């Protein structure tokens, strides 16, 4: 499980290693003039099964690399000045939201407090963003399974984070 | 009493028709939240670039 | 009993079918928003 | 692509009286057997091949044989108006009725018949060429159609079996009935109905009493009508064997989309628009509102309510000028109808199928003549809620022993009367279990 | 001098080969009598790769029209153009197996494909110098989906290095016309995937939703519903019949649309597409017609464009123009609409011109695109077969008829994975 | 090249756009049928700047019809020159604001909006150079106060570099066609003071005592007032279709009508308006042009410019005049009135002159001023709305159609402030 450009340089070298490897074993048996075409398709067509496997890595790298950046700027974002307080209590509401929501009492009051804090500045995305919070309020409210909340809940935490990263909801945004 | 039974049937039939649209309507909002989620996602990297 | 069985069933599909409207209402609103990004990104993807 | 008739009992007698007029009216053919040489209805040689047979000097002769105990109604049709029509050796007639008496119909008077009844169906399946199955038609409250007609389907799964057997049985009524031996009957016909015929359509007097008074104002009503009416459903569904269409299809296609299971076929009919003569001119037709009238609860030519089960699959055969943009819409809208419902053993369960061909009313009749018309096949599982209606009243029956000694001084004991008592019992439990 | 052996199989190939037929030999200049009746000399110059000269002037149609009941055999021959067709070429049973898809593929495909093998091998050593297969289908019957997909296979394994063009309309979630679709489409899938060159999937609603905002038709029949489909054929061979600025064959087609051999599930388009109304108030030029083909409310596919990329597409235009601006348009839709564009290929878009647009018109252009958003096309379908599957609901016909579960797991295994992979690239 | 695009609105705008057209294409030379039937070759060389060339000489306007009632369009393709529109461009919602604000904003504007907003966007990209928009609407009326204001923010906010010019006819105190107008013209104000660019105020009494005193009309139908209306804004339109002595645009019209940026009302005339009676007797020069140009009783507004002083004024001639002449007269007319003018602002007219008359004339001029005697029509509007607000008269029917209590008030707020800001400037 790869989580660095160096390791997926490794990794991409080794592959590279083991096609030379291959075609070298293929070159050196010297026999069927006429399989030995086919034989070079197939081993194609493993280095392409073997390429979409890395791609398919390098997703899994990407996404997870964004989440695990986004948490090193909002503890940057920390390391007492009045701004880098309110940077904290933000960033205690962000992870409010990240974790997983497994109980639809304490999901209702962390929607409740985001809320309250997001409805004092209301200049364009507030309006969006309540929108999606009380979105989800109903949904829950009216009973619907959770499970079935999970694009709603990813846009809200996306227009959340959208939010925090301005100078002006959040006065130390001029740093990024 | 046997008319009631046949409303309260028909009745049962019709609340489960609500129940299985309200079913379907809601995969398919949650499908269109994800092409929302993805088309801001779009946005933003391209006033980024921008 | 009946009766009461009657009323039990009528009040859920009630709720069922508000549940529906304000889920239709929802998505409108959500293809209404589509088209809204839709404009904005091919805007700023011509000024990019 | 023949498909040859079997009418068995009174009631399928009289309903295949019926259905061989209309058919004769529509291929143009006489009441005396040959088509005129001077007017020139339609078209298609071949459009008569699949019910008739044509004979030397244009002397045209139906695919379909009238067997029956008592030769009351049969030589009544033998000195009717249909002469010429029939061969004269297709009409059987035996000398005493089966009497109400499954028994008597089924081993003792019933084995000296079939015999016959096959060695005559042989002949005419031997006269055909592309057999697409058979059509047996019989009252299972009576004693011809639940015996001989028991005994003449096992005979014919037993000889041919791979072909198709649609069956439209009349099943009894929830009040309305003509007996007192119906429930005894209709059982020991459901018992060898369940798992030999390929595809069982039910009747019911009742429904098609309900159906003639609400819509033709016909507030009296006789057999002739509930004849009529079948022989045109039985028509629209032969229609795309017998014409062309935008999109036709078959019999082999008909149960292949509509039989789930191999033990679940029984489905609902209807037909639509049932409109009299005074207000065809004034109500619109279109496909909207006439299939809306086909899905309509009172419109089910079995008295039950198919809003209480969850529709398998459904058929309808548009017949006439539809072109299959309307039945489309149509069709989304019936879906989103809010009172019926689909399992999610089956997420798409519509079929549409087209002929370019309008009905055709026998001249002196009660319908109207319109432009489209659709009939629709759809298998639910309300036929649990009808089998447990006729269970109740035979299992009480069955407490006290009434009308037992016939059977027993006929030719059966009470062994088979628990084994299809049971057999009931087991398909009410499938279809309960497999509707929800 | 390049030949395709068209084939044309069930009721929905019948009628729309049928349309093609028609639409290709007016474009010609033959009448329906047999003779030719051409006035130019670009004409003559390319009836070879669609029709033969019997003797005196009878050019017959090269195709092979197959299925099971005889109905559709005697509409094709009442219908008009349908007097040319060689009789022989009707290679063709006698009983018809609806909506079976192992009926027609395990049963009627022994006693059928047995011959259509022998006419379609007699078809193709006729002719000089074969270009490739163009045969049209659909994929929830039964003696179209099943008989086609066997006929592909074999034929596939004759001759190896043919294009092969799959004109395959496929079943539609909300247009029910029976309820076997997903078995037959996975069925049908579980192969395609595996021996077709290239599927130009077609569907029904979408042609629909055309013919009620594109045209304004009231009434769309199938009379002009496969009229589109016959004029998106005739359009994709136009380099092999006529020349051009820059001539481009099916193999040229596949070698820029296909970046591995399981991403060949084409949508297709079709410019200009407007109402007789107002056929006299737009202007007929390569801006307003390269915008009329991209556009998501134009494909021939229920499946939204946007909701994904484009890992390739192409543009066919007809009549004379100007290169230039044909290439900046390109570049201009491109630039425009990058996000829906994948990143690892530059200039994903191939356009290719000809200097001869279709008869009654002046300028015409076709779209074809390897997109990722044709995913969705697929995915009703596997949800549709996994919601019956759970189930067995009409299993029997098939495990009767000779078929068992493992063909429909690896149908749905290899139904999910090419979706997966589509997924994939993303 | 520099282009106008003619958005019509409401079932007033829709009549005024269609007598407009009829009158334009006659100017030019344009056949009803479409085609060109002129007679000199000075007329095709700016016709671009209305019309698009279809196929072969196929001349047709760039204007969009919308509105909520299906009724005016059809009257509208039944009248004459109805044949010449392009039917894509006929938009509407079949439904029916019914004179209700708050609908046509909100309820009925959220739905059809979505497809004018396309089709303006559609011809604004077929243009190349965009001057800008032109309206046409009511501040009467649900559609055109409501809808109409929603689509100016629209436009403003998609292309804010772009003028728009929109001819608003405004109700009148005493010729009152519904008991709404008030609630109706203070909302729909509430968005032109700071969306709109020129708010070209027009009202039907003036209209009619002109056809009474200066046409000697006795039973003007709304014909003729469309007409007058239609010269008006042809005079407006010259310069950017006929060459001439000097050039005025509509963005130097703006320019030097519009000192501060919320006071963009103006007011116009139009000379010569002769009764049929008195043309063959008065014969026309430019102090004749003058004099009934500053004529106050010509003047299409019920503002008279007695009560209020000039801020700026501009006229726009038409004929082969002398230039001398033209300054000199606007100098007499300075000099004369001296006490209408404003003392900060030195020679505030401002003379345009083309060289290509209008139809049938040998010399014509429009006349356009800023002054502050409008803000009357605002002050006879702000009372009534006080009135009807006062005791919460006719006030549900907008607030359960999705307005708020606010809103009114924060109309007739801005009601007061711009009141206050022309007696500021008076
Ligand atoms: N709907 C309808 N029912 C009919 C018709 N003819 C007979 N029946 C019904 O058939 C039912 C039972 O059949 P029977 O009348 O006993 O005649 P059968 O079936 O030949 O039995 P047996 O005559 O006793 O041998 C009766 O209850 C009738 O209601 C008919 O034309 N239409
Ligand atoms: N566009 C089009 N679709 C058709 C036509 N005929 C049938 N279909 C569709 O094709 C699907 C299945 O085709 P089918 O009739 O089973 O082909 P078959 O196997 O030859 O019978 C159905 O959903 C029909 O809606 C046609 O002529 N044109
Ligand atoms: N100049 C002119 N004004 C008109 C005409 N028809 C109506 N009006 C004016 O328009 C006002 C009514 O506007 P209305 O049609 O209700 O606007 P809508 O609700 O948006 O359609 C009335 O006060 C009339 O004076 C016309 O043909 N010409
Ligand atoms: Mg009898």
């Amino acid at each position: 499980h790869p989580r660095t450009a160096a390791d997926f340089e490794v990794l991409y070298n080794e592959l590279e290693a083991w096609r030379l490897q291959e075609t070298r074993k293929i070159k050196e048996a010297g026999l069927a003039k006429e399989q030995e075409q086919q034989v070079l398709q197939q081993l194609l067509h493993k280095e392409t099964k073997l390429l979409q496997t890395i791609d398919r890595l390098k997703i899994n790298a990407n996404q997870e690399n964004k989440e695990a950046r986004i948490q090193h700027t909002l503890n940057e974002m920390s390391k007492h000045t009045p701004f880098t307080t309110r940077a904290k209590e933000l960033q205690q509401l962000y992870n409010g939201l990240n974790l997983p929501l497994l109980t639809v009492d304490e999901r209702l009051d962390v929607l409740l407090h985001v809320k309250w804090t997001v409805k004092e500045f209301d200049c364009d995305l507030t309006r969006e963003l309540v929108d999606l919070i009380d979105r989800e309020a109903d949904l829950l409210n009216r009973g619907r399974n959770p499970k079935m909340l999970e694009g709603l809940r990813k846009r809200i935490s996306s227009l959340f984070l959208n939010f925090i990263e301005t100078p002006e909801f959040n006065p130390e945004a001029v740093r990024f | 009493n046997e008319a009631m039974k046949g409303e309260i049937a028909v009745t049962r039939r019709a609340a489960y028709a609500a129940e299985e649209a309200v079913q379907k309507l809601e995969k398919q909002k949650m499908e269109q939240d994800f092409r929302i989620d993805t088309l801001q996602d779009n946005l933003k990297g391209t006033q980024q670039q921008l | 009993w009946n009766q009461e069985e009657l009323e039990q069933w009528a009040l859920a599909e009630r709720q069922k079918a508000e549940d529906n409207a304000a889920l239709e209402k929802y998505r409108h609103a959500d293809d209404g928003k589509v088209k809204e990004l839709t404009l904005a990104l091919e805007r700023v993807s011509k000024q990019v | 692509r023949e498909v040859i008739s079997i009418h068995i009992g009174q009631a399928g007698i009289q309903v295949g009286n019926a259905c061989w007029e209309l058919y004769c009216l529509e291929h143009g053919i006489q009441p005396d057997g040959q088509m005129p040489s001077d007017k020139t209805i339609g078209g298609g040689d071949d459009a008569f091949n699949t019910f008739f047979s044509e004979t030397g000097a244009g002397k045209h002769v139906p695919r379909c044989i009238f067997l029956d105990l008592e030769p009351t109604v049969v030589d009544e049709v033998r000195t009717g108006t249909y002469r010429q029509l029939f061969h004269p050796e297709q009409l059987i007639s035996g000398k005493e009725d089966a009497a109400n008496n499954f028994a008597r119909g089924h081993y003792t008077i019933g084995k000296e018949i079939v015999d016959l009844a096959l060695d005559r169906i042989r002949k005419l399946a031997d006269n055909c060429t592309g057999l697409q199955g058979f059509l047996v038609f019989n009252a299972v409250g009576g004693g011809t159609g639940s015996g001989l007609g028991s005994l003449l389907l096992e005979r014919l799964s037993v000889d041919y079996g791979k072909k198709s057997k649609l069956g439209f049985t009349v099943y009894p009524s929830p009040q309305v009935s003509t007996a007192v031996v119906e429930p005894y009957n209709s059982v020991l016909s459901t018992h060898s109905l369940l798992e030999h015929t390929d595809v069982a359509v039910m009747l019911d007097n009742e429904a098609i009493y309900d159906i003639c008074r609400r819509s033709l104002d016909i507030e009296r009503p006789t057999y002739t009508n509930l004849n009529r009416l079948i022989a045109q459903v039985i028509s629209s569904l032969t229609a795309s064997l017998r014409f062309d269409g935008a999109l036709n299809v078959d019999i082999t296609e008909f149960q292949t989309n509509l039989v789930p299971y191999p033990r679940i076929h029984f489905m609902l009919s209807s037909y639509a628009p049932i409109i009299s003569a005074e207000k065809a001119y004034h109500e619109q037709l279109s496909v909207a509102e006439i299939t809306n009238a086909a899905f309509e609860p009172a419109s089910m030519m079995v008295k039950c309510d198919p809003r209480h089960g969850k529709y398998m699959a459904c058929c309808l055969m548009y017949r006439g000028d539809v072109v299959p943009k309307d039945v489309n819409a149509s069709v989304a809208t019936i879906k989103t109808k809010r009172t019926i419902q689909f399992v999610d053993w089956c997420p798409t369960g519509f079929k549409c199928g087209i002929n370019y061909q309008p009905p055709t009313v026998v001249p002196g009749g009660d319908l109207a003549k319109v432009q489209r018309a659709v009939c629709m096949i759809s298998n639910s599982t309300a036929i649990g809620e009808i089998f447990s209606r006729l269970d109740h009243k035979f299992d009480l029956m069955y407490a006290k022993r009434a009308f037992v000694h016939w059977y027993v001084g006929e030719g059966m004991e009470e062994g088979e009367f628990s084994e299809a008592r049971e057999d009931l019992a087991a398909l009410e439990k499938d279809f309960e279990e497999v509707g929800a | 001098m390049r030949e395709i052996v068209h084939i044309q199989g069930g009721q929905c190939g019948n009628q729309i080969g049928a349309k093609f037929w028609e639409v290709v030999s007016d474009e010609h200049g033959i009448d329906p009598t047999g003779t030719y009746h051409g006035d130019s000399d670009l004409q003559l110059e390319r009836i070879n790769v669609y029709f033969n000269e019997a003797t005196g002037g009878r050019y017959v149609p090269r195709a092979i029209l197959m299925d099971l009941e005889p109905g559709t055999m005697d509409s094709v021959r009442s219908g008009p153009y349908g007097q040319i067709f060689r009789p022989d070429n009707f290679v063709f049973g006698q009983t018809g197996a609806g909506n079976n898809w192992a009926k027609g593929h395990y049963t009627e495909g022994a006693e059928l494909i047995d011959s259509v093998l022998d006419v379609v091998r007699k078809e193709a050593e006729s002719c000089d110098c074969l270009q490739g297969f163009q045969v049209c289908h659909s994929l929830g019957g039964g003696t179209g989906s099943g008989m086609g997909t066997l006929l592909i296979s074999k034929i596939r394994e004759e001759y190896p290095d043919r294009m092969m063009l799959t004109f395959s309309v496929v079943p539609s979630p909300k247009v029910s016309d029976t309820v076997v679709e997903p078995y037959n489409a996975t069925l049908s899938v579980h192969q395609l995937v595996e021996n077709a060159d290239e599927c130009m999937v077609l569907d029904n609603e979408a042609l629909y939703d055309i013919c009620f905002r594109t045209l304004k038709l009231t009434t769309p029949t199938f009379g002009d519903l496969n009229h589109l489909i016959s004029a998106v054929m005739s359009g994709i061979t136009c380099c092999l019949r006529f020349p051009g600025q820059l001539n481009a064959d099916l193999r040229k087609l596949a070698v820029n649309l296909i970046p591995f051999p399981r991403l060949h599930f084409f949508m297709v388009g079709f410019t200009p597409l407007t109402s007789r109304g107002s056929q006299q108030y737009r202007a007929l030029t390569v801006p307003e017609l390269t915008q009329q083909m991209w556009d998501a409310k134009n494909m021939m596919c229920a499946a939204d464009p946007r909701h994904g990329r484009y890992l390739t597409a192409s543009a066919l235009f007809r009549g004379r123009m100007s290169t230039k601006e044909v290439d900046e348009q390109m570049l201009n839709v491109q630039n425009k609409n990058s996000s829906y564009f994948v990143e690892w290929i530059p200039n994903n878009v191939k356009s290719s011109v000809c200097d001869i647009p279709p008869k009654g018109l002046k300028m015409s252009a076709t779209f074809i695109g390897n997109s990722t958003a044709i995913q969705e096309m697929f995915k009703r379908v596997s949800e549709q077969f996994t919601a019956m599957f759970r189930r067995k609901a009409f299993l029997h016909w098939y495990t009767g008829e000779g078929m068992d579960e493992m063909e429909f797991t690896e149908a749905e295994s290899n139904m999910n994975d090419l979706v997966s992979e589509y997924q994939q690239y993303q």
